[PDB]
RNA sequence: GUUGGGCGUUGCGCCAAACUCUAAUUUAUUGAUUACAU
């Protein structure tokens, strides 16, 4: 109230040249400093039950810790690689796991009051498009982690990618045709995510449209035509060697190949 | 009379064909300022000429300098001209969404100078600085036709005297002469800017299109005004309820006139 | 020694003292060759004989650090490009606030590092007599002019130890350096060390000189041999010679073909006068490979051309 | 459209629906395109085609409800249909990424630009994944 | 182009106005200016200083809404 | 993607050669330089 005091406004317009004032500015704007920090210091000492909860918010965001908020203009502060800095601007997948995670745990300890665990009850959690912000790093491990935290929880989810949906057995995951329920083939658990991709979503593992794999389909289709060097499948390799590169395992198999009926046209010379 | 060098090969350049080649002489001839006398009849011909050679042109960003912003201490990069779609992959938590954020509070100045008055727009807000330091700066170059644009905006924490001043020197060219493009012909193209956010994912709902039969009948028909909450993300759907009610009733109000001018026509006969 | 000698030409100097001749200045504005407008603010006829006398005056006890082929007598944009000419790389910086930000208060104590004694009538003299008010008032802030005579030998006199220990710190990394008026070029031959020398330069430049003048952080640009490399107008070939550019090398070439045909008009020979003349300050060969192609009876026809 | 509770209809598999009711991942991809169109045409006055405007789009997170079917032939069609428009977007899915040319995917770590390994193009998702992700 | 241009007066020097508003394109044909008006209320704002009780004019506009 | 050479249906078309630190030169009635008229 007193330094937002109008009179105080109109003397310091009045006189802009004031550096002796100014450094009784200066020394108001440090007495400002030191007491947000002495109420902020009688803050960051100790806690409660609330540590439990705490520390099922630090598993799913590596490299996090120390969340208190600010005694001062309030916010929330969070430590990230040895830089604190406030919630408000974190990224929006950390931001969304956060609030998620966290808004479980409390209704996990307001429904258990007194126990020694009280982070694993029992109940339903039910959780719409769980790869909407979330890299495939943490796609793969959303889910394993999710039930390792909350034990005696069910888990019916909704997803839309491959990575997180080859943690989980072939037997609990189902499929949603046209009109009628699907189960998946076996061999999900622990399979590649392109298999996952071609016999769960069906969607091909190479773009069906676009040029390259057009032509790295004509080339397949002429090494096996009984031509493997009528100037096309010269054309061609020259192309896709030099795009992908002569280390791949597309084209090293298929050079093989080439190399093989290279040589099959020797020995028959005499024929 | 001496015309000099310098306006000589603005000339030839206009001659061969540019869009400020002409601009920066219909200036030159329409005031005794840069040093020739004003003649009118031969600055409105470049004039003429400057807004008919701009048809054609793609406007594209392409470079940016990020330096103490949100997540990057030093950032510089070079966006392709010969290629139009650019990607960004990258964990969450290394600042993808950054330099988005960068492109915006730049591309809001470029709408607010191509389309109002105002001369205002977004700015670096003291959240945004990098935890420690107390200077930040984004500088982004505008592209038409091969010919470039400058821009910067920055701040300084108010306890240390600015370190970088903000300059906008080329935006308010690109929005010259796109206001002049337009005064002399209505129908100039104009580019499109706009960011779609996350926040699009409950952009339809019951609620808006509710009330989309009672907003404003000025604010969705005109060309400099497909620029308004269009940089907020949230893809407008209210809008475009009463764009397509308009459309599809203008459909239904014409082409009953026409079946009654053609039974009047029958009637005539 | 400036108000010693002040009257003993054109003994005037009694009045336009209290008459601020600062503001005697035109201002007229001179078209880009792309976006942009550059105002110029040049004295009055009367005051650049007076402003030239003064520099040739501060010339006498002065000295100019080399490496800075700013405006020195007998330095071309050649010499420039000619310490570049043996490097691999470029960072090109490019400083703002041309010239319009160096107020007089940054050239007093800039002479006093350089130890150098002025008077005080005398330093009322140097800043009221060599610089530029641009809100024409009465006790106004007085900034350095482009388009003064004054202009070069102050705007090189207010960085000069900057530019020494840029070089002493450049040749520590086998780094070269090289200024034109404010188109401050760095080039090494050591890959990845550009950005130690961008980051000694940013911090140098806000430390002596202050935070008066920044690195401007929008044309700040990289080069090598993959793409074209240029120091001020110069081109860097990639078998380390010095040339125009091939767009230029064929303009010119096709230009004093054409004068064999007698199909060009007046107007232009005076451009390939102009063009011949100056292919001879940048690459003194061009010339001897014209002769070599077309023979000296063509090229010995335009610079004696009536 | 139907004008008794001012609503919309849109007819698939020769079922009519209104777009209140419709998924959640066809309505965003619906509003995206309608704002482009109706942005385009009225920026864009009286031609023979007036979605070839210019200008910049900035697409932010478009893995948003999308099955990983559409993600092969989002980018491709935004290009096809708009044809003048620059489209730098961010992506979370290695299924968008196997699209668009090595030397446009701009990798970014530890606040530093990387540039994407050759061969980004049609390839093996798997290879993708490991060289783009660091993902297994 | 539009330009509404009222004058005013206080028993003495006129205090113009111009109230103007021009379409994007056709900017320079009419620009509003304010300079005397503010002038005129800084002139109150300083006698409202000097004197706490100074008087000050009535300004006020009636519709047809006044009694409907 | 950028740089230097050659020919002439020469305000530049073609030919013949090369190079890739993640990364391209623009200001005059001003001052320095080449050149003609002095
Ligand atoms: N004041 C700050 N201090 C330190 N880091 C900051 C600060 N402000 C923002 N950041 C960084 O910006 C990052 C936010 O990432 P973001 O821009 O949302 O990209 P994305 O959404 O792709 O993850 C965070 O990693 C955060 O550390």
């Amino acid at each position: 109230k007193d330094l937002d005091n109008p009179l105080l406004k109109a003397l310091l317009a009045e006189n802009k040249n004031s550096e002796t004032t100014k450094k009784l500015l200066e020394d108001h704007q440090n007495s400002l400093k030191v007491l947000k920090e002495k109420l902020n210091s009688y803050y960051s000492v100790n806690s409660k039950t609330l540590h439990t909860v705490e520390d099922a918010m630090y598993s799913f965001l590596p490299g996090f810790s120390n969340l208190k908020l600010q005694r001062a203009p309030l916010d929330l502060i969070v430590d990230k690689n040895n830089v604190s800095l406030s919630v408000l601007q974190l990224s929006q997948g950390e931001k969304t796991i956060l609030a998620l995670i966290a808004d479980i745990a409390r209704r996990l300890t307001l429904l258990n009051p007194n126990s020694v665990n009280p982070l694993d009850g029992t109940g339903i959690v039910l959780i719409d498009e769980i790869d909407l912000h979330l890299h495939p790093s943490w796609q793969q491990n959303i889910i394993p982690r999710l039930e390792k935290t909350f034990k005696n929880i069910q888990f019916i989810v909704t997803t839309h990618s491959p990575q997180v949906c080859h943690t989980i057995d072939s037997q609990n995951i189902w499929l949603l045709k046209n009109g009628q329920k699907f189960k998946a083939p076996k061999g999900v658990r622990g399979a590649i995510s392109s298999w996952v991709l071609e016999n769960l979503f069906e969607v091909a593992q190479r773009p069906p449209e676009d040029k390259y794999t057009k032509l790295l389909q004509e080339y397949k289709n002429l090494v096996f035509s009984e031509k493997y060097a009528s100037e096309d499948a010269r054309k061609l390799g020259a192309t896709l060697s030099q795009h992908f590169g002569p280390d791949d395992e597309t084209l090293v198999e298929l050079k093989l190949e080439i190399e093989k009926r290279i040589w099959e046209d020797d020995f028959e010379k005499d024929q | 009379q001496n015309l000099p060098s310098r306006i000589t090969k603005l000339i030839k350049k206009s001659e061969s064909g540019d869009f400020a080649s002409s601009y920066q002489l219909y200036k030159v001839f329409g005031s005794k300022e840069y040093g020739v006398e004003p003649d009118e009849k031969m600055s409105d011909y470049f004039k003429e000429l400057s807004a008919k050679q701009l048809e054609g042109g793609q406007l594209r960003v392409a470079d940016i300098h990020l330096e103490n912003y949100k997540g990057f201490e030093s950032l510089i990069m070079d966006f392709s001209m010969k290629k139009n779609s650019t990607i960004l992959v990258g964990n969450n938590g290394c600042g993808k969404s950054t330099i988005l954020d960068a492109i915006q509070k730049g591309l809001t100045h470029l709408s607010s100078r191509l389309s109002t008055r105002s001369h205002n727009g977004d700015g670096i807000e003291k959240h945004e600085l990098r935890k420690g330091q107390n200077y930040a700066s984004i500088a982004i170059n505008y592209d038409y036709m091969g010919i470039r644009f400058p821009m910067i905006i920055a701040t300084t924490e108010p306890g240390y005297e600015d370190r970088a001043k903000s300059n906008y020197s080329g935006i308010n060219e690109l929005g010259s002469i796109f206001k002049t493009a337009h005064s002399i012909n209505p129908n100039v193209s104009f580019p499109l800017i706009a960011m779609y956010t996350v926040e699009r994912a409950n952009d339809v709902s019951t609620r808006d299109i509710e009330n989309s039969e009672e907003i404003k009948e000025a604010q969705i028909w005109d060309k400099f005004k497909a620029y308004n909450k269009s940089l907020t993300g949230k893809a407008d759907f209210k809008l475009f309820f009463r764009w397509f009610k308009e459309l599809i009733e203008i459909e239904n109000s014409d082409n009953a006139d026409i079946t009654a001018l053609r039974a009047e026509i029958r009637a005539k006969e | 020694d400036i108000e010693t000698t002040l009257q003993k030409a054109y003994p005037d100097f009694d009045v336009l003292l209290k008459s601020r001749p600062a503001t005697h200045y035109k201002v007229y504005k001179i078209p880009k060759r792309t976006i942009g407008y550059r105002i110029i603010a040049q004295p009055t006829p009367r005051v650049k004989a007076i402003q030239r006398d003064i520099i040739e005056i501060l010339k006498q006890h002065t000295h100019i650090h080399d490496a800075a082929t700013a405006y020195v007598d007998g330095k071309n944009i050649l010499d420039n490009a000619k310490i570049h000419q043996s490097s691999v790389y470029l960072l090109k910086l490019d400083l703002v606030n041309f010239f319009n930000k160096i107020t007089p208060e940054l050239l007093f104590k800039a002479l006093a590092r350089q130890k150098v004694d002025i008077s005080d009538t005398n330093k009322n003299l140097l800043k009221q007599f060599c610089f530029w008010n641009r809100t024409k008032r009465k006790n106004g802030a007085l900034v350095l002019s482009v388009g003064a005579p004054s202009s070069p030998f102050i705007s090189n006199i207010v960085m000069s130890s900057f530019d020494e220990e840029i070089s002493s710190f450049c040749k520590e990394n086998k780094i070269s350096y090289s200024r034109y008026a404010d188109d401050l070029t760095f080039s090494t031959n050591e890959r990845d060390v550009l950005g130690l020398a961008h980051q000694k330069v940013k911090t140098t430049l806000i430390r002596f000189f202050g935070t008066r003048i920044i690195i401007n952080n929008n044309k700040i640009v990289y080069s090598s041999k993959a793409h074209n490399r240029h120091v001020t107008g110069v081109t860097l070939t990639n078998n380390n010679k010095l040339s125009l550019g091939r767009e230029r090398k064929r303009y010119i070439t096709s230009l004093v073909f054409k004068f064999k045909e007698g199909k060009l008009s007046n107007v232009d020979i005076n451009h390939l006068r102009g063009l011949i003349g100056f292919a001879y300050n940048i690459e003194p060969a061009f010339i001897e490979r014209l002769e070599k192609k077309y023979g000296e009876s063509t090229i010995k026809s335009i610079k004696k051309y009536s």
